[PDB]
């Protein structure tokens, strides 16, 4: 479903 | 309270409430950068961690004492430090967040 890399960014970025 | 909504926005505590949770108000290109930056240890051992050579702004959400599901409650603070985020695949980016220094 989700990679590593996505769960990453949807958990901590905010840019 | 920024935490509170971005934390429920993000689905991070939807069907829970998560104890601490960091935000860094940074481009997707300058935080994946770090991944070429300064190698250092992970607090595991590991040494796919990569310390920011500068600091970022960012934002800790941390639950208060009265939190409790489903109402979920954090106490926000902002500040500027280095990032550790261990990175893995091609392209070489970043998968976790380690800590901030």
């Amino acid at each position: 479903k989700e990679t590593a890399a996505a769960k990453m960014e949807r958990q901590h970025l905010d840019s | 309270n920024y935490c509170n909504q971005m934390m429920k926005s993000r689905n991070l505590t939807k069907d829970r409430c998560k104890p601490v949770n960091t935000f860094v108000h940074e481009s997707l290109a300058d935080v994946q950068a770090v991944c070429s930056q300064k190698n250092v240890a992970c607090k595991n051992g590991q040494t796919n961690c990569y310390q920011s050579y500068s600091t970022m702004s960012i934002t800790d959400c941390r639950e208060t004492g009265s939190s409790k599901y489903p109402n979920c409650a954090y106490k926000t603070t902002q500040a500027n430090k280095h990032i550790i985020v261990a990175c893995e695949g091609n392209p070489y980016v970043p998968v976790h967040f380690d800590a901030s220094v």
